[PDB]
């Protein structure tokens, strides 16, 4: 059945303080010793595209993977034929094209009465020998920060009659991201998100996205 | 030579040769490929093909697009011819070091720029580089650099209105352009605009006077001496691996010396489809290298 | 070369030693009697010792004959001088050479005419050393001393006791003069600015006299007493000299794109591998010429100029040699590196002072740069451009350096091009000081030579054609031509991002790159000159002692600016300077580097810096780029700027050294090193402050206030006065301006990166 785009609009919530980090050029100088990634012309923090994909696809290697995955390389075909894999045939290039996530709610952190949009989380490890704390300091990007989310599956003539099975895998991939962390330090209160307005919307060519959307949101 | 592709993109990573490095603007091999690759995905590749190999197919270089079509900076004329001037040589440098400097002019003083004018170059993009890692194995840690464009500068494409080139952009807006695209880089949103009436009477394929060629083109065996006995241009490299489902592993495809834009020629010529597969692989890799003109003063 | 034109060239390049002799022993005789008997005590050789005897055309021409070489060499010097020495009147009075030679003034400052006028300094005559500190011209060592003369005359004359005066010998006794004479006056009358070295005007003199030779040889002239003693003023009109240039596009690419691990040893042997291709295509072009070393100008960044005799036949020589040597860098580079060459022609009389118009003498080197820029701009023709596309090559590996296709071999289970192979190889024999040119073994270095690093012990094994020393003013054993570059190095690239902790794990474990240029360099070549005298000061002589005062600041002296430092500088030629290491030591050098600068050229050329901080394992091509694009913003701040890990900290480098280093920062230091944790803890606040200003103006500095005041009454009483000190200070600094903000927001930055323990 000819050509389809469906589009996973959705704006993620921080509950908890985001690290997504990796400060190389222009965020490598925020003076914290574990700078956000951020916009290099607004100074915003972002989480890329990158960060979603990989946390998504390891959060689906632990469910829809029957043999173990020593190696992404070796992932299962349904894995394989959203997410992509450079080494086989047929799922070259994966179904899912991710997109970065920018602040959307910005006006609205100045309203709230905000002075910077990210915070500076002060921690410390204590010696179990001795008992001298050292202490350390790592940047969040502040809860109640919205970013749009935009993920978009491909729907092609070939590959038809794994619609189903690929909305199931897009479903649990975002409900599991929405229960473990997204990037950082997500084992100790990090990176805690939110997908809310979850819709999906077919854009280029047409498909039947009003018996997703129920099944989507909600449940 | 009848439309004016607008493109407005956020973040965009156009390979120079490595990973790690990313170009303003992308080449018309690049674009010329990614609707190939979304005619051959949708069903449509043959009529796709049948519409390039007609001479009424057109492709040019991305090329900005803030408030006004902008172009390639004319290779070979800050001639001295009007720009001759009494200045001392400290100003005669830094005027030099500035024209070399300067990559793109704005169609509203393009000619300006041939009468002897000089011209400075305008914020358009940051080109910053984030470094990612693989946690599977906690070895891996790789660069990308990209091209996050402000200032409202989007890129623009001339092609000709034809509702299967339209379409083609339609899908492509959704399937981003160049580099990581299934990872945030290289997505944009289309619009279609009419040519300004101070460059259609000049966007030309065919006179015999002096035209800046605005593709990345390869002539002909047929006109090639005579391209070059006369011409002003500059030569990139088409090179890369070529993508492919079927093959299991990566071919490096053959290397590729076009003339870049803008290339000064003193008269058009011909270009090519060429096919740069590597020996004994059924479906080729087609290079578009077609030239679209500039007539010039 | 022939005898004959060997021993014009000898007889051209020490018919001036005379003026050294008689300085060191003060005798009263004419310089060319002193040097021509002193000639003799040393070499029977009738023909150079006449040549330096009768240099001087007034002396007994009548002995002459109608084809003696003398009469060349003579009026080379009259070429190299760019003055009329006999309309002076100085060479037939005795008395009144008594009177208008003051050879009691050293040499003086090239820079003394530079730009502005101020006041005068003048070089002590001091032999050039490696490891020896730079000489300043200062304008106390104007007086002459004879005790540097005498050692200079002991030292000349050890080394030429034994010295064979063959072609092999050649370049060996340039460097000699190279050593010793860059600081000795060429003339010290009066009338004249004594700020051309005996050595570089010995240089003109013996590259000019070959050049009339060889064109006199052309137009079959051998009266060389009618042509050029009788009818000398006439031929300063004709059309008998070339200027030519070359230049080789593509060497910071090149050098630069490396993609993987190792990394360093590539860059570093790329630097030196395109320094030694610039160097073999200056000596090959000049071997295919006929000529030597002398007629050479200037050779640094892939830039050369030269010298040579306008005629058809070195026309086709250059042109052949161009052909040549692109169609050897298309089958081995492919289009990656081109050379250009170009050459325009200019007559004696557009060099002189009394005869050049400064229009006349920029367009001698004009003519050629737009034909240069024109063959930069059309580069290969059809067939080139044909057989290059021809494809046809179905390969599924590549190289992982350079991404070349080309010849791919295995190495250390990695696919690497010959290219890259023979770089790997020649990364191991950078340490030894002899590089030779072979038929087949090593990189190649050009058509049918190659580049390789020996050792001296194996030199005897070993077939080659010509010997490149490195760093080494001392005449060995082997007749080598001598070259320098700036190539210290502390450690492998890898371990400076380590190396930036102390002993007490102080400093943040990160590496930095520092790439700077000089501005206006081209400029300063060709109209520097020209702001003083009207223009008269625009002569050959005085841009080729300028290149010869750059090369000396950034090739050899600049490893003494490195020493004891952290750091390893790939790159030094000319104006552009590529170092990489701790950056403690990166900036360190760099402030070094050009307050030393400054002080060399008084302040008549700046510098624009960029440094930019990098993390372990980044890739080198990745760290040039950044590095290379805030030198372009420092360049952006109206020159004379520094860069400093971004663009948004563009400071003026005289500020930038007076308040951001060792006023801001050093009080900084003071206060936080006796400081707890708190304290330190208190300098994000203030950063984020900084950075917030203007967004918030007043209500920012309510904060700062507060957090300064707060700070006070957390300080013990001891402490409490100092720290009322440093509140005073900031906050003057916070409420003063952008400036002294910026200024010390940098400072708070290069502190916290100090003491930082992770």
């Amino acid at each position: 059945m000819t050509f389809a785009k469906i589009k996973f609009s959705a704006q993620i919530r921080l509950e908890t303080g985001l690290h997504i980090g990796g400060s190389d050029a222009f965020a490598a100088i925020g003076a914290i010793d574990s700078p956000v990634i951020k916009d290099p012309i607004t100074n915003l923090p972002i989480i890329p595209g990158s960060s979603l994909k990989g946390k998504m696809r390891t959060l689906l290697a632990k469910v829809y993977n029957e043999k173990v995955a020593e190696k992404p390389s070796d992932d299962s075909d349904i894995l394989s034929r959203l997410f992509g894999n450079s080494k086989d045939k047929r799922f070259k290039m994966g179904r899912l094209i991710f997109r970065d996530a920018f602040l959307s709610n910005a006006d609205e952190l100045d309203s709230l009465g905000v002075r910077s949009y990210t915070e500076v989380k002060f921690e410390n490890t204590i010696d179990r020998i001795t008992a001298e704390a050292n202490p350390r300091q790592i940047e969040r990007a502040i809860r109640n920060s919205t970013f749009d989310f935009e993920l978009i599956y491909e729907i092609t003539d070939e590959n038809e009659n794994q619609v189903e099975e690929d909305f199931k895998v897009i479903r649990d991939g975002l409900k599991l991201l929405e229960l473990d962390y997204l990037g950082g330090s997500g084992s100790r209160g990090y990176g805690k998100v939110a997908f809310e307005n979850l819709k999906a919307t077919t854009v280029f060519g047409n498909y039947d996205v009003k018996t997703l959307n129920e099944l989507l949101t909600a449940e | 030579t009848y439309k004016l592709y607008i493109m407005t993109f956020q973040n965009a990573h156009f390979g120079s040769g490595t990973l790690d490095s990313s170009k303003l603007t992308f080449s018309a091999d690049r674009i010329f490929s990614a609707l190939v690759l979304e005619a051959l995905k949708m069903g449509k590749l043959d009529a796709f093909l049948a519409e390039a190999n007609q001479d009424k197919f057109t492709l040019t270089d991305a090329f900005p697009f803030q408030f006004g079509p902008f172009l390639p900076k004319p290779i070979g004329y800050p001639k001295h011819d009007q720009i001759d001037q009494s200045v001392d040589v400290k100003e005669v440098r830094r005027q030099a070091k500035l024209s070399k400097k300067l990559q793109f002019l704005a169609l509203e003083n393009v000619d300006d720029y041939l009468n002897g004018e000089l011209f400075e170059n305008e914020e358009h993009a940051v080109i910053d580089t984030v470094t990612k890692n693989q946690p599977h194995k906690d070895d891996n840690l790789y660069q990308v650099a990209t091209t996050r464009f402000s200032n409202d500068t989007s890129l623009y494409v001339i092609a000709n209105e034809s509702d299967l080139l339209n379409e083609l952009m339609s899908s492509l807006q959704y399937s981003g352009l160049g580099g990581k695209r299934s990872s945030g880089f290289g997505r944009f949103e289309l619009d279609i605009q009419n040519i300004p009436l101070e460059l259609s009477d000049r966007l030309t394929k065919n006179h015999s006077d002096k035209v800046m060629s605005l593709t990345t083109a390869l002539p002909v065996d047929a006109d090639l001496e005579e391209a070059m006995e006369d011409g002003h241009y500059l030569l990139t490299k088409s090179s890369g691996f070529a993508f492919s489902h079927a093959t299991n592993e990566n071919y490096r495809k053959q290397d590729l010396y076009k003339f870049a834009s803008g290339s000064t020629f003193s008269k058009t010529f011909e270009g090519q489809i060429v096919d740069v597969r590597p020996l004994d692989f059924p479906h080729a890799v087609l290079n578009y290298a077609k030239p679209l003109f500039f007539k010039l003063e | 070369m022939k005898k004959e034109k060997i021993d014009l060239f000898y007889g051209a390049l020490l018919h001036d030693i005379g003026k050294v002799i008689q300085r060191a022993t003060g005798e009263r005789k004419k310089h060319a009697l002193v040097g021509a008997d002193w000639f003799d005590e040393i070499a029977d050789n009738q023909v150079i010792s006449d040549q330096i005897r009768y240099h001087m055309a007034n002396y007994q021409s009548d002995k002459l004959g109608n084809d003696h070489l003398a009469y060349i060499t003579y009026i080379a010097d009259n070429i190299a001088s760019g003055v009329d020495r006999r309309q002076s009147n100085e060479e037939s009075d005795e008395d009144a050479s008594a009177k208008i030679w003051d050879t009691y003034t050293n040499q003086a400052d090239i820079f003394n005419v530079f730009g502005a006028q101020t006041d005068k300094r003048y070089f002590k005559p001091t032999v050039l050393n490696l490891k020896s500190k730079p000489n300043f011209a200062s304008a106390t060592y104007e007086p002459f001393s004879k005790g540097d003369y005498a050692a200079i005359a002991t030292r000349i004359k050890n080394e030429l006791a034994e010295f064979e005066f063959n072609q092999a010998q050649i370049d060996s006794l340039l460097n000699l003069f190279e050593a010793i004479l860059s600081f000795v006056p060429s003339s010290t009358n009066s009338k004249e600015i004594a700020d051309i070295s005996l050595a570089e005007h010995s240089r003109l003199t013996a590259a000019f006299a070959l050049a009339i030779y060889d064109y006199l040889e052309d137009k079959g002239r051998h009266n060389y007493k009618e042509d050029l003693f009788t009818k000398a003023s006439a031929f300063y009109e004709e059309e008998a000299f070339l200027l030519a240039s070359f230049d080789l596009s593509g060497i910071q690419d090149f050098i630069y794109n490396i993609a993987t691990s190792g990394a360093a040893k590539q860059l570093k042997a790329r630097s030196l591998y395109l320094d030694f291709m610039s160097e073999y295509i200056a000596d090959s072009l000049l071997d295919k010429l006929g000529l030597n070393r002398a007629n050479l100008l200037y050779v640094g960044g892939g830039h050369a100029y030269f010298v040579l005799a306008n005629t058809e036949k070195t026309v086709e020589t250059l042109v052949q040699f161009e052909k040549d040597f692109n169609q050897f860098l298309l089958a081995n580079f492919q289009t990656r590196l081109y050379v250009a060459f170009g050459w325009g022609s200019f007559a004696a009389k557009d060099i002189m002072s009394e005869l050049n118009s400064p229009e006349s003498y920029r367009q001698i080197y004009q003519k050629a740069s737009r034909m240069i820029s024109e063959k930069k701009i059309s580069r290969y023709d059809y067939r080139t451009l044909m057989l290059l596309n021809r494809g046809g090559k179905s390969s599924e590996r590549e190289c992982e350096i350079c991404h070349s296709v080309e010849n791919l071999v295995s190495y250390h289970d990695q696919k690497v091009c010959d290219i890259c192979r023979g770089l790997y190889q020649f990364s191991k024999e950078i340490a030894h000081d002899h590089f030779i040119i072979t038929e087949n073994e090593g990189l190649p270095i050009g058509p049918n030579a190659c580049l390789k690093g020996v050792a001296f012990e194996k030199l005897s094994q070993e077939s080659f054609s010509r010997v490149y020393v490195k760093n080494d003013y001392k005449a060995g054993t082997i007749k080598a031509t001598h070259v320098f570059v700036g190539d210290y190095q502390c450690d492998e690239i890898h371990k400076y991002a380590a190396l930036s902790k102390n002993e007490d794990g102080l400093g943040i474990k990160r590496l930095a790159v520092v790439r700077l240029d000089v501005d206006d360099l081209g400029a300063a070549f060709m109209a520097g000159f020209s702001r003083q005298g009207n223009g008269q000061y625009s002569t050959l002589s005085r841009s080729a002692t300028f290149s010869r005062s750059m090369s000396l600041f950034f090739k050899v002296y600049i490893n003494q600016f490195a020493s004891d430092k952290k750091l390893s500088i790939i790159y030094a030629g000319g104006d552009d300077v590529f170092a990489i290491g701790s950056w403690q030591d990166i900036i360190a050098f760099t402030v070094e580097l050009r307050q030393n600068f400054i002080k060399w050229t008084n302040g008549k050329l700046t510098l624009s810096a960029g440094i930019g901080l990098f993390a372990d394992k980044t890739p080198i091509s990745l760290m040039a780029h950044q590095t290379g694009e805030l030198e372009e913003a420092a360049k952006g701040n109206e020159k004379d700027s520094i860069s400093l890990f971004s663009s948004d900290y563009t400071f003026k480098f005289d500020r930038f050294i007076t308040n951001v280093y060792d006023d801001k920062l050093e009080q900084i230091r003071y206060f936080f090193n006796h400081q707890d944790e708190r304290g330190k803890n208190f300098i994000y606040k203030l950063i984020e402050l900084l950075r917030n200003y203007e967004s918030e103006e007043k209500m920012n500095v309510a904060r700062l206030a507060y957090y300064l005041t707060r700070l006070e009454e957390l300080t013990d009483k001891d402490e409490r006065d100092k720290f009322k000190q440093f509140k005073k200070l900031f906050f003057k600094w916070y409420t003063n301006n952008e400036s002294d903000r910026k200024e010390a927001e940098l400072a708070l930055l290069l502190y916290v990166y100090e003491i930082r323990k992770d």
